[PDB]
């Protein structure tokens, strides 16, 4: 008989870098609000 | 959050709109 002492099997486990991983970022455009005095289209009429 | 600005050249700012009366 032989003993597995020296030849024992190996388990594996990755060295995950999640602890130092950057996050996913969401973008939102800062709308030029119409609540603030934004301009409007100058629909014109004629006084005949 | 943090602010970002687009380098969009004026040439790429042109838009055309097609629609119907309703």
């Amino acid at each position: 008989v032989r003993e597995p002492g020296s030849q024992a099997c190996l388990a594996i486990d990755p060295l995950v870098g999640e602890e130092g991983g950057a996050a996913v970022a969401k973008l939102e455009p800062h709308l030029q609000p119409r609540g603030q005095p934004a301009p409007q289209p100058l629909h014109t009429l004629v006084l005949a | 959050g943090t602010l970002k600005t687009s380098n969009l050249p004026e040439e790429l700012r042109k838009v055309f709109i097609t629609y119907s009366m309703d």
